[PDB]
């Protein structure tokens, strides 16, 4: 690695043979870093680098092409992506800064809460039911033999204050597991999805503990279409909602803690 | 298998052999340190003889070494040796109810080399055992038979011809480490070429096996543990055999590598012929000489004892 | 199991002869190498 | 400068310490409070490391002295100081230097953890950054501390610092039988075999032969179920190997930790334990 | 069960899945699916069933006569005593061909087993590579698996086949043994003046640690974001997602930059693969183009310099 | 099986196939193990003393 | 025959698929630990004795 | 091929497939295998005694 050579052998022969392949290798992968998100969109502080460039070291890639199985579309890798809706203000005309969610940001699709909108399809399996469902559907799917029963629970809430019970749980034909909790609120007495990521249990007291929203805003859950099965674009969009508890929930949380 | 939590406790012991942040140091427990040194205590040296009178030569009639000596000098050589050899059955032991000169029983004759043994040790090689010298105790402690001698090991068990494997079993020689665990005999009994540290920079110019440094590893590892020490004391690991940096230490024992062979190969070795069954080991090879023999687990002798300065009869006349 | 008395008595005499057809071939295996180099 | 869907989750709040003061983006980058910490603490360092090849081993003027990325070295003080500062000179630097690892690792750390409290996201990246961070509070902290010498810590030259671990490690004989050190090898291994396993099957599943559709999940579990019967599962696998990697780590930092502090004799003895035991 | 997404609370089951339709010529899968609550507590529950086919059956059968002769010489030495066999295993192993042989057929007893063993373990993996590329194809996969699983053979190979034989000597090959193996790789270094200076092993470390790093990273943010089905990588990387969409904000605002769902498992592979790349190398080297990597390393000015507070003579040149 | 009359209970709750298979292999192993045994030291007619000649003498 | 009495019932609780296949399993592996430590064993017949060492005599 | 009549009540219960495919991978390594534990041993024909010396007439 010196910048001047006094010695030469067949190890040192094979060493640079490496960094050539790896100074290859590292841009053959960026260029593949950038099949999703790029171009850019503003200038808020001009692409920092050892030597700045237009669009990265490595020029855009060529889109890929992804046959979706049977009865399904087609993706292309990358794709111009028409621009997004931002519904929050520039906390300052200052570039970087944040964007204050407008309204309640508990609801405001901003941040934490805010999700693309992702395909309004549903996943399949590789026969071609949707991927997941509901046991009321899951004819064949029952509760490991001895693991404590979940339908029946009543989901509690931030709070603490109850929010609602649980009238059925939805799961995965594809991969055997449970993913989501057919939530039946109290409140508005609809029926909307808890995601097993923010679902915690307590087996003690039949509870099913969230951390994420208060047991009011259960309420206002992004509904579901079709309750026979849960589609990728609402899907995405409902645990999303929880998301915004998670730093909305509260106005304590947001705010620092020191 | 297993995870180890702490088998021994802090704050262990702390010695910084090489430049700062060189990985050069040495650690080692506080505690077993001090047993160590406590149970491995000398024996107070005798009171000074008037060495006057006549000479050893002089009055007693069978004597080839200690000649030089007089009489309160030689009666206490004498006495000393009982101590530190046999001073269990006392000079019964190399000796006959009367006969003060006899050479009937073998103990004596060897005695005799064993005489002859230390001094050269002391007074040819100084540059090992430096201007301390040895004792008959360094190596029996006051036992007839040195508890840390050694012989060629047998190795495992006779599968019926595909036994000479004997690289498979944790023997106390090397530290409870898997190498051939006998490079006692092959080295310090020997002289097979420790060095397979090439000396070029590309291949071509050292035919060395890699077996052959499993070899010196395995000697090594025993020297470690009869010092008890770790390499870092001798050398700085990244050069093995960089001398220009590795330790005083390092070329000190070179010496004693040999010091070891001349005290199988022309002492411990010819006695052999008159040492009896029990002393014998089963390849009918005597009981010779290891580092461990002397050091004992301790990278001086007694924790630098000298004991042969007060004994004038243990130097080369 | 998966089958009744009928089938399960058919199946375990032949399945007898065979196992007698190698017990005997392996015994007089022995024989032969017992003959040729002793053990023991 | 976001990206094409970052706007819309630049959400301002989700701070730990000072956060609306420093709250905001430079560059793809994020600052808040741990923000500009862990800077105070990168040129303070990095700078000082750059001071440490200028002056060298005794002086700048020496011969000692150089600028070769492989030759460069930054030592920390003797064994004697023990846990006294010594001149900036003579283990100073390493020591202050040091000091600024911990700054900046830690923050950093501290730095994603609101960062991920911004997008509702879980914590389980910067807990696991811990034990990475962890680790190192043993291999300059810890150690050294139940071993009296900040002098223990391992040189911080690009190939300094493997001699460091050439000694201690043969300090202790054969180094490679320690019990904690052999255990954590095999998750390193582990690990490794995790991610040229699943890193591996993804893209055979998203990118299957030509002329042929994207794969799904379906397949994946069969997949292995006809290779070597069963199949971990998909977060399984995400789980799976998160726990190697921290675990890796974790009885690394034991193996390192005992050694020394809890065990001064040779490794490869240590498992005498096993010998000595009334059963043969 | 703590969920931070680490232990799937409540577990349920469905009829053992038979796996999906093969294609002609491909036997049917075999093995009634058992179910584990425990360890469907860690992931999936359900246990094969498994395939054999030829390559199969030929590979399980082939690799299981080595092991058997290792496992037999060991209990060979210990002199069939279980005892000393149960209590030395670690230390116990089916040593190489003495360098008197070179690379011929020594005898059982000198060296015999080993090589015998070996090509038996040799190719049962390089069969068992082809048993992978017989599970991808059928599958209409790709091999990705097969390229990866050949990288690490290399390096295995490099420790036999390209290395030992390209010296002429079986006596350079490590040996069936949990502990005395370790003393393999513990003198290689030796006899080739420390592997910390060889370039190609420091570039394979940075694997072995990269690799663990970023399953670190990955294996974790994955989690994090399972919340918002981020384990489900398959539908992410076709249409990508709100999990994919938050997963990679968090890396670009920490680290500057960063890569997609897909693009990541890619990194990982060559981050991993490329670890026994430089392996297989870094041994290839060593004793046959160089001897001695610390002289090496000066050689190129790379070995740093130490003042000189200790120093040992040399009786050599001076006697 | 004297007293072993009344032990005919057993059965139900010591399922049938389970015992009989486990305890197939239980020996098996044993067998073995037992012969691996005691032919490590007590006395290894395979390599001991005679009729064993052609080993030794057929050798030299 | 006398114990191929009742003997046959057991086929009744215990598959034949299993027996079968795990005979074979056990009687291969098995016989090849005979031969196979036998012939470790002293009274080893492809290089202990006889055929008196031609090898010695051909080669050279 | 006299027992072969009774012995061919065995195809209705095993698939045949099995036992061709199990058995033509065995005795592959059994072949590779007694080459190779034979050649190792009793007589390593191919370069240790007969014929003449590839050493001797070859090497000088
Ligand atoms: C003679 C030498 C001995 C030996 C002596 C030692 C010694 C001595 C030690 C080890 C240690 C380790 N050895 Mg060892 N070891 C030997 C042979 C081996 C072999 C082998 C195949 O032969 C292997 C696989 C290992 C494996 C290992 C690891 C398990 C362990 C390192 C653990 C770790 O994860 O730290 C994880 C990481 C860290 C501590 C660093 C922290 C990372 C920080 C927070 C991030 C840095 C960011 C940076 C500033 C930014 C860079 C970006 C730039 C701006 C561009 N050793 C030989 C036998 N080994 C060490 C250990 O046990 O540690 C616990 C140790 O101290
Ligand atoms: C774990 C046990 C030992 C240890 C044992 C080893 C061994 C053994 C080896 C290394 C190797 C490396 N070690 Mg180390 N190392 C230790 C602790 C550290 C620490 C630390 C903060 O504690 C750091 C920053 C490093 C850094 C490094 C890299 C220079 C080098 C590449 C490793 C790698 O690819 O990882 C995977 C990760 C990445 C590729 C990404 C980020 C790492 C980057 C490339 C390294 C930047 C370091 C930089 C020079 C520090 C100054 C930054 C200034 C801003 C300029 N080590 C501890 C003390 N280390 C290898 C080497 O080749 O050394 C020459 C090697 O073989
Ligand atoms: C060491 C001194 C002697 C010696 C002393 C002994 C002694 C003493 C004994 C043996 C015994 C045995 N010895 Mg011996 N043996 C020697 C040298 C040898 C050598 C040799 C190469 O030198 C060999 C190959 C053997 C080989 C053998 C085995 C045939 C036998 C172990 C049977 C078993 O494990 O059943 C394991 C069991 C089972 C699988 C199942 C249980 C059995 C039930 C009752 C039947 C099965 C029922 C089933 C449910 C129905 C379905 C049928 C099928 C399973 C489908 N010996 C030397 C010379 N040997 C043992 C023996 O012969 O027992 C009769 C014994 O006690
Ligand atoms: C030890 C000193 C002697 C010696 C003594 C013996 C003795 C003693 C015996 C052997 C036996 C054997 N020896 Mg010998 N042998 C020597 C030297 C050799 C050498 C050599 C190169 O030097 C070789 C290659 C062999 C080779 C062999 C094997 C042919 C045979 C092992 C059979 C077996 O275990 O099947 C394993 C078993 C099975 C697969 C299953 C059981 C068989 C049943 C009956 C058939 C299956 C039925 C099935 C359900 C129907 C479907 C059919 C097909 C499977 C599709 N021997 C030396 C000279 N050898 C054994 C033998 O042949 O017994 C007959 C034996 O007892
Ligand atoms: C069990 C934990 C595993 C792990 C996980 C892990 N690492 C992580 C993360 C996680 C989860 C991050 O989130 C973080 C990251 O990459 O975030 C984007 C990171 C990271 N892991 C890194 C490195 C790293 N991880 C390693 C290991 C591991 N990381 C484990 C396998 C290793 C090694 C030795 O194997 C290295 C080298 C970094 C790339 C990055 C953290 C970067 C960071 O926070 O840097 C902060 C500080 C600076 C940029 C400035 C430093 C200047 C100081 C003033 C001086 C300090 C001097 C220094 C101590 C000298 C070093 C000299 C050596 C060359 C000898
Ligand atoms: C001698 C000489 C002439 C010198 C010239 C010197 C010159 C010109 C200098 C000027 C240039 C300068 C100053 C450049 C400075 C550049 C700097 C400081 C950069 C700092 C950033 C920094 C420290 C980055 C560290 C990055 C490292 C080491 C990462 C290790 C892990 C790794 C392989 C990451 C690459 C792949 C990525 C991005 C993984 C992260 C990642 C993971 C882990 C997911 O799981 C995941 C899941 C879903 C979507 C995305 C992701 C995702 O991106
Ligand atoms: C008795 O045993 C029973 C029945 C109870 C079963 C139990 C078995 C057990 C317990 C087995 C245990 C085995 C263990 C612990 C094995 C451990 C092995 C280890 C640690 C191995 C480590 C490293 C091994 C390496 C690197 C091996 C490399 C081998 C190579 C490269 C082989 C190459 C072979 C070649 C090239 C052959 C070429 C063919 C010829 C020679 C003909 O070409 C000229
Ligand atoms: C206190 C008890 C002992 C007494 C009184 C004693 C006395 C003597 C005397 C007087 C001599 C010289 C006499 C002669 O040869 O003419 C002598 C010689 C000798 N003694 Fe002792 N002795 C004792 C114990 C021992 C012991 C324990 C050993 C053995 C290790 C020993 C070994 C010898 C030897 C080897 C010689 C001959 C020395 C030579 O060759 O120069 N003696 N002893
Ligand atoms: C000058 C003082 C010494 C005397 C008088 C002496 C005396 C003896 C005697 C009498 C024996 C035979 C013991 C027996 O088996 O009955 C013996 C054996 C032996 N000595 Fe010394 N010895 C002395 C110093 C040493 C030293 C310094 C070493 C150490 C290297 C040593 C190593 C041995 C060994 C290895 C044996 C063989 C073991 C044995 O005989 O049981 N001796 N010594
Ligand atoms: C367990 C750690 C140790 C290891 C791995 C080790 C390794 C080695 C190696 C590989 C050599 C051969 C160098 C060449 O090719 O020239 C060697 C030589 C040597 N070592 Fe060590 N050593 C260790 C500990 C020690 C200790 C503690 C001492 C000091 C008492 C020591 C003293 C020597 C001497 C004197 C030589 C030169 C021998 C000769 O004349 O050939 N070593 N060591
Ligand atoms: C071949 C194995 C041996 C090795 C490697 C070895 C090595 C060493 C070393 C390195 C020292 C210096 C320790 C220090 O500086 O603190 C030393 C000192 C010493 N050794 Fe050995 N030695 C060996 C065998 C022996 C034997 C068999 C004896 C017994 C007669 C012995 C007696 C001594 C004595 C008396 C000292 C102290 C000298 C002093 O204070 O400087 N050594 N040995
Ligand atoms: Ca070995
Ligand atoms: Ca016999
Ligand atoms: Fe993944």
């Amino acid at each position: 690695s010196a910048g001047i050579t006094h010695y030469i052998d067949a190890a040192q022969i094979t060493i640079w043979a490496f960094w050539l392949f790896f100074f290859g290798l590292i841009i053959y992968l960026r260029r593949e870093d950038k099949r999703e998100g790029y171009p850019l969109d503003s200038d808020r502080t001009e692409r920092s680098g050892g030597r700045v460039k237009v669009v990265g070291f490595p020029d855009l890639p060529d889109p890929k092409t992804f046959v979706l199985p049977h009865n399904g579309g087609t993706v292309v890798a990358p794709r111009v992506e028409a621009p997004v809706a931002v519904n929050a203000t520039p906390f300052s005309p200052a570039p970087g800064s944040p964007l204050v969610p407008n309204g309640d940001p508990m609801l405001s699709g901003f941040g934490p809460a805010a999700s693309p909108d992702r395909p309004k399809h549903c996943d399949l399996t590789f026969e071609g039911l949707p991927k997941i469902v509901p046991m009321r559907v899951a004819k064949e799917f029952s509760i490991a033999e001895g693991d404590p029963d979940p339908r029946g629970m009543t989901v509690v809430g931030l709070d603490g204050e109850v929010a609602g019970t649980v009238s059925d749980v939805w799961v995965d034909r594809s991969e055997p597991q449970i993913r989501y909790l057919e939530v039946e609120v109290a409140a508005n007495k609809k029926k909307v999805l808890l995601p097993i990521g923010f679902s915690r249990f307590d087996k003690k007291a039949r509870k099913v503990k969230v951390d994420a929203i208060k047991a009011a805003h259960f309420a206002n859950v992004p509904t579901l279409s079709n309750p026979d099965q849960v589609t990728l674009y609402e899907e995405d969009k409902v645990c999303a909602y929880y998301a915004g508890g998670k730093l909305y929930a509260t106005a304590e949380r947001a705010g620092p803690l020191l | 298998s297993v995870m180890l939590l702490g088998c021994e406790g802090p704050p262990p012991g702390t010695e910084q052999i090489g430049y700062r942040g060189v990985g050069m140091e040495n650690y080692y427990n506080k505690r077993q340190r001090a047993l160590s040194i406590q149970a491995n205590q000398p024996v107070e040296s005798l009171p000074a003889a008037d060495s006057t009178g006549p000479k050893a030569s002089e009055v007693y009639q069978n004597v080839q070494v200690l000649k030089d000596l007089s009489v309160g000098e030689f009666t206490r050589t004498m006495v000393a040796v009982t101590t530190w050899v046999s001073p269990k059955e006392g000079c019964n032991y190399c000796h006959v109810p009367g006969n003060w000169a006899s050479d009937d029983i073998y103990t004596k004759v060897v005695s005799r080399r064993m005489f002859e043994l230390v001094r050269a040790a002391n007074s040819d090689w100084k540059a090992h055992v430096a201007e301390t010298g040895v004792t008959c105790y360094t190596c029996h402690r006051g036992n007839p038979v040195p508890k840390y001698a050694w012989v060629t090991d047998p190795g495992p068990k006779y599968p019926s011809g595909l036994k000479p494997t004997g690289q498979n079993y944790g023997s106390k020689t090397v530290a409870y480490a898997s190498l051939p665990f006998d490079p006692l005999t092959p080295f310090l009994d020997q002289a097979n070429e420790i060095r397979i540290t090439g000396n070029a920079a590309l291949a071509g110019s050292n035919p060395a096996s890699l077996k052959q440094a499993e070899w010196t590893f395995g000697l090594m590892m025993n020297i470690s543990d009869s010092l008890g020490v770790g390499c870092t004391f001798c050398h700085n690991t990244r050069a093995f055999n960089d001398w220009t940096q590795s330790t005083p230490k390092r070329t000190t024992a070179w010496y004693a590598i040999r010091h070891v062979r001349d005290i199988n190969q022309n002492y411990i070795w010819p006695l052999n012929d008159v040492l009896p069954a029990s002393r014998k080991g089963p390849y009918g090879d005597p009981l010779r000489v290891s580092c461990m023999t002397c050091h004992q687990a301790v990278n001086k002798p007694l924790y630098g004892a000298q004991m042969a300065k007060d004994y004038p009869g243990l130097y080369k006349t | 199991t998966g089958l009744t008395d009928d089938e399960a008595k058919e199946f375990h005499a032949i399945f007898m002869q065979s196992m007698y057809a190698w017990f005997g071939l392996v015994v007089i295996a022995h024989l032969l190498a017992w003959l040729y180099r002793p053990w023991l | 400068a976001m990206l094409s869907f970052e706007k819309k989750y630049r959400v301002r709040g989700g701070t730990l310490i000072g956060g609306d003061l420093f709250d905001f983006w430079v560059g793809p980058f994020y600052v808040g409070f741990f923000g500009v910490v862990g800077f105070c603490f990168t040129l303070l360092g990095v700078l000082l490391i750059v001071w440490g090849a200028t002056i060298g081993p005794t002086g700048p003027t020496s011969d000692l002295q150089t600028y070769n990325l492989w030759r460069i070295s930054i030592a920390p003080p003797d064994l004697s100081y023990g846990l006294r500062m010594a001149p900036l000179t003579e283990g100073g630097l390493w020591q202050i230097i040091t000091i600024c690892a911990a700054g900046a690792f830690i923050s950093w750390a501290l730095r994603e953890v609101e960062i991920c409290r911004k997008l509702g996201i879980g914590f389980h990246v910067p807990f696991a950054f811990s034990f990475a961070i962890g680790a190192y509070l043993v291999l300059v902290f810890v150690r050294p501390l139940l071993m009296g010498a900040w002098g223990h810590g391992f040189p911080y030259g690009i190939l300094s610092h493997l001699d460091w671990v050439s000694n201690v490690g043969y300090q202790f004989l054969h180094f490679h039988y320690n019990p904690a050190h052999m255990l954590a090898i095999s998750f390193f291994f582990t690990n490794c075999l995790a991610l040229s396993m699943h890193g591996s099957l993804i893209l055979s599943v998203t990118n299957p032969q030509k002329g042929e559709p994207v794969k799904t999940s379906e397949h994946e579990n069969t997949f292995f179920r006809d290779i070597v019967g069963y199949s971990i599962g998909a977060l399984a696998i995400h789980r799976l190997g998160l726990f190697l990697a921290l675990s890796a780590a974790f009885w690394s930092a034991v193996c390192i930790l005992i050694s020394g502090p809890f065990w001064t004799r040779g490794w490869p003895e240590w498992w005498n334990w096993w010998l000595e035991l009334p059963l043969w | 069960p703590e969920y931070q997404n680490i232990f799937t609370a409540v577990q349920v089951r469905a009829p053992a899945y038979p796996g999906v339709p093969l294609p002609k010529g491909n036997l049917p899968r075999i093995g009634r699916p058992i179910f584990s609550y425990w360890l469907g507590k860690i992931g999936d529950a359900q246990i094969g069933p498994i395939y054999l086919g030829l390559t199969g059956t030929l590979s399980i059968f082939f690799g299981l006569v080595a092991i058997s002769i290792i496992g037999f010489n060991m209990l060979a030495s210990v002199h069939w005593d279980v005892f000393q066999f149960l209590k030395h295993f670690f230390w116990l192993g089916l040593e190489p061909p003495p360098p008197q042989y070179g690379l011929r057929i020594p005898p059982l007893s000198e060296g015999g087993w080993w090589l015998m063993a070996g090509l038996f373990l040799t190719l049962s993996i390089l069969l068992w590579w082809v048993r992978t590329y017989k599970r991808a194809e059928a599958l209409g996969m790709s091999q990705h698996l097969s390229w990866a699983f050949a990288a690490a053979i290399f390096f295995y190979l490099v420790l036999g086949f390209i290395r030992p034989v390209m010296m002429g000597s079986w006596a350079k090959a490590v040996p069936f043994g949990i502990f005395p193996h370790l003393d393999w790789t513990a003198a290689f270094s030796i006899r080739y003046g420390n592997l910390y200076y060889n370039p190609f092993h420091m570039l394979s470390i940075a694997f072995l640690y990269g690799s663990a790093l970023l399953f670190a990273m990955h294996g974790a943010t994955i989690l994090s974001v399972s919340r918002f089905g981020g384990d489900r990588e398959i539908d992410q990387i076709t249409h990508r997602g709100t999990a994919a969409e938050r997963a990679a904000l968090f890396w670009r605002w920490t680290m500057g930059f960063n890569v997609t769902m897909e693009s990541i498992h890619r990194w990982a592979w060559w981050c991993a693969v490329l670890t026994v790349i430089t392996a297989g190398i870094g041994i290839l080297l060593s004793g046959t183009v160089v001897d001695n990597w610390y002289l090496w390393a000066v050689k190129h000015g790379m070995a740093p310099a130490y003042p000189e507070v200790v120093t040992a003579v040399n009786p050599y040149e001076t006697a | 099986f004297t007293m072993n009359a009344n032990l005919y209970k057993i059965w139900l709750i010591l399922d049938p196939r389970r015992v009989l298979v486990s305890i197939v292999a239980f020996q098996i192993v044993l067998g073995l193990l037992i012969h691996m045994i005691v032919l490590s030291t007590d006395l290894n007619w395979l390599d001991d003393n005679i009729p064993v000649s052609y080993q030794a003498l057929g050798k030299k």
